[PDB]
């Protein structure tokens, strides 16, 4: 169940009792994500939003089927001070997802 | 006539290949549209079923005699369909048909028979 | 191309009517899917709110 913002936060995840990591660069995070999809940490991964928003390139790299490693953006410890994007983030979710832009 | 003689008075096993039975039928459409005789479906004259009959019906085996006439007319569907009067009335006299499909032939399959629209 | 009889005209009218029913049915299917989509997007907002506060 890997989660990648820092190794400093990841040892807090070990203090929670789940495996986590930290890379501080994009290809290193996708490579450790790649071996994590290869041999599982039971396939549920979150990556820091300032590190990788969409790691789905790794999904189409290794495991195009079953979408079992679910990939999540997550608010970092140096970023959770602001409350990242929530309403405009849903704006771009709708813009990405259905084609239309709405206001609601 | 020659096939019924050779089959039923000399005890042969005659096979009659009647090639291209749509050219025959357009020939009798030519004389039947000379004589203004009223047509069935698609211009062919109304008495065409009886002429295809008195061709096709001269086949079979007869009791006591060891002859036989096996007919194979090579029909040519014009628009590649069965609704046309020539393959249609052919299918209503005779007992069976074997239909070659163009779709299997485009994939390079000789003999291009498809079994589902053919019967015997 | 296809065999031009009055029966085949009726089969083609029947399948035109079935496809015109299918446009209506699949638009209604899309409407139900949009209804649950907008039922889930505000749950995504509330989940992100609880996630950031915890
Ligand atoms: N110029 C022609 N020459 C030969 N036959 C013709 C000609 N015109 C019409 N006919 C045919 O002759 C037939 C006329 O029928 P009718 O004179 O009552 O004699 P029948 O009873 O012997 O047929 C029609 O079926 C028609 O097709």
């Amino acid at each position: 169940m890997a989660v990648i913002a820092d190794p400093e936060t990841a040892q807090g995840f070990r203090l929670a009792g789940l495996e986590g990591y930290g890379a501080s660069s994009a290809e290193e995070a996708q490579s450790l994500l790649e071996t994590l999809v290869e041999r599982g940490g039971y396939a549920l991964v979150a990556v820091d939003e300032a590190l990788l928003p969409d790691p789905e390139r790794a999904v189409e790299r290794l495991m195009r089927g079953r979408d079992l490693p679910v990939l999540l953006p997550i608010a970092g410890l140096k970023e959770a001070f602001q409350g990242h994007d929530v309403e405009g983030y849903m704006r771009e979710l709708v813009r990405k997802t259905i084609g239309f832009d709405i206001k609601l | 006539t020659v096939a019924e003689y050779l089959a039923f008075e000399h005890d042969y096993h005659v096979l009659v290949i009647l090639t291209d039975m749509t050219n025959y039928c357009e020939a009798l459409r030519e004389i039947g549209a000379a004589r203004e005789e009223i047509p069935g479906r698609r211009g062919y004259p109304g008495y065409m079923y009886t002429d295809l009959a008195t061709i096709y019906e001269r086949a079979g085996v007869v009791e006591g005699k060891k002859g036989s006439v096996t007919q194979i007319p090579i029909l040519s569907m014009p628009d590649d369909d069965r609704t046309h009067p020539i393959p249609d009335l052919t299918g209503y006299i005779t007992e069976g048909q074997i239909q070659l499909s163009r779709e299997l032939h485009r994939k390079g399959i000789y003999p291009p028979i498809d079994p589902l629209p053919s019967l015997s | 191309q296809v065999s031009p009889t009055r029966m085949n005209l009726l089969q083609r009218r029947g399948q035109l009517r079935l496809a015109q029913k299918g446009v209506d049915l699949l638009k209604k299917k899309r409407d139900a899917l949009v209804a649950e989509f907008f039922g889930l997007v505000r749950e995504a907002m509330e989940a992100r709110k609880a996630l950031d506060q915890a």
